[PDB]
């Protein structure tokens, strides 16, 4: 599957579309460092809602279906991210170009042993994977665009949307490891891994609500079953 | 709709 | 991508390995605990049929029988709903289970399900057919479901994931016969993979729903299934 | 272990 011009200036487009918080510091600070990640999240949302809206197809679908895509792959585009971001000497995480987070960082910022454990064996496993900008930017795509989310109208689509985002993904991998045909199904096997972590997420936010630590605004809309 | 119980989301894709 | 030999004997082993119930009957106690009977001891059978084609699978038995078990775990699920959408008729939107009676939708809330796993099992059983995969897709399909290096208590995560490369060699080498002319049908049979992992943590909404209405899961099903 | 945990579907692999 050889890289078509118009497979080649969509990927460099995803490329270039890539290119105040409350302080890291009791039941206070307790509270702070939670504040602190929740504003890393809602900074991300703008983000993934930005990259989004340069994806060819994504605006000419309707916008309840653009809801639909990104309230659900939102947490998926995060961890993709995280796993970008991830550090395999210093077994940490860093967000905003400076400050590394590890696995007590993560607890200290309120997050349970449930879901910390899965977010770094995730992140350890895209590592040793090597992925590029464009093959990051591409599975992003590729997770925004699924069918299978709940209330999407237009299925068929999204689909086949999803498909040339695939297959220019397919044609790409085998510029960049043409001697290992097993890396292209590698990248979309993780894919399978992040609807488990998206799922262990749904159990996280369940567990602030017996706990009554409550979600901003923006975080609460698209996570919280009202 | 997910559009009116999603009111910031649809103002970040609005602006 | 050619298919070697070596694959080819392989995929054919996999094919041979997939070659009395409580009955389906007023609204009654007798005619509600009986359907949810009749559903649960299907499932029964089926770990049974999927324990029996995971002996069959090459390195299947090499690694530790605790790794087996953890394997076996959580695929069970993923493994009877892609043999519950080969059984698909688009006609009439029902499944034929034990090769002579169908099932709707409402056939399943009548067995004791919620409609929030219901109507996802049967989008997914649609999106399935549309695919048109044949024995030795699904087979294989059901290989790279089963060999999943990502779920919990997995000790040789290494060699479960070394596993299931060479099942999906052989898929994407079988799909360059199957569909020449598309590309596309060797990743799209991997993205309902994607979708199966949404439908297996639906089915955890659905036991923990069981255990609120105080339904309870026979034996087999329970140590698979229930949090203890 | 999850072998203690799971006796009957430990007894269909051993059969
Ligand atoms: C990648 C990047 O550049 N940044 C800025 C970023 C950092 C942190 C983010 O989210 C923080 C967070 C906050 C709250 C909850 C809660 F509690 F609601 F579940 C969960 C999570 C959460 O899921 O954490 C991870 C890290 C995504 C796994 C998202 C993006
Ligand atoms: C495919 C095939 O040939 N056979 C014989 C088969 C038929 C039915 C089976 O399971 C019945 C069942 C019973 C109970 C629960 C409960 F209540 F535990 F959720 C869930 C389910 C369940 O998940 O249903 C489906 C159908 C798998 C989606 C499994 C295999």
């Amino acid at each position: 599957p050889q890289l078509s011009p118009e497979q080649l200036g969509m990927i460099e487009k995803l490329v270039a579309a890539q290119q105040r918080v409350t302080p890291w510091p009791s039941r206070e600070a307790r509270q702070q460092r939670f504040a602190h990640f929740t504003e890393l999240a809602i900074v991300s949302v703008q983000e993934i809602v930005d990259f989004a809206k340069q994806l060819p197809g994504f605006l000419q679908l309707s916008r309840e279906d653009q809801i639909a895509l990104l309230k659900t792959s939102a947490i998926e585009v995060m961890l993709l991210e995280t796993s970008r971001r991830y550090n395999p000497g210093s077994e940490s995480i860093t967000f905003l170009k400076d400050f590394s987070y590890n696995r007590e960082d993560f607890a200290k910022a309120g997050l349970q042993v449930e879901f910390i454990n899965p977010i770094f064996e995730f992140s350890r496993a895209m590592n040793e994977l090597q992925l590029n900008d464009a093959e990051f930017a591409l599975l992003i795509a590729i997770s925004i665009f699924s069918a299978d989310r709940p209330n999407v109208q237009d299925q068929l689509q999204v689909e086949r949307l999803q498909h040339t985002y695939v297959e220019a993904l397919h044609a790409y991998v085998s510029i960049h490891h043409p001697h290992d045909r097993l890396m292209f199904p590698r990248m979309l096997m993780k894919l399978v891994s992040l609807r488990t972590l998206s799922s262990v997420h749904s159990e996280q936010v369940f567990a602030l609500r017996l706990q009554d630590k409550k979600l901003p605004p923006l975080l609460s809309e698209i996570w919280d079953v009202h | 709709s997910l559009t009116e119980r999603h009111k910031i989301l649809h103002r970040l894709l609005q602006e």
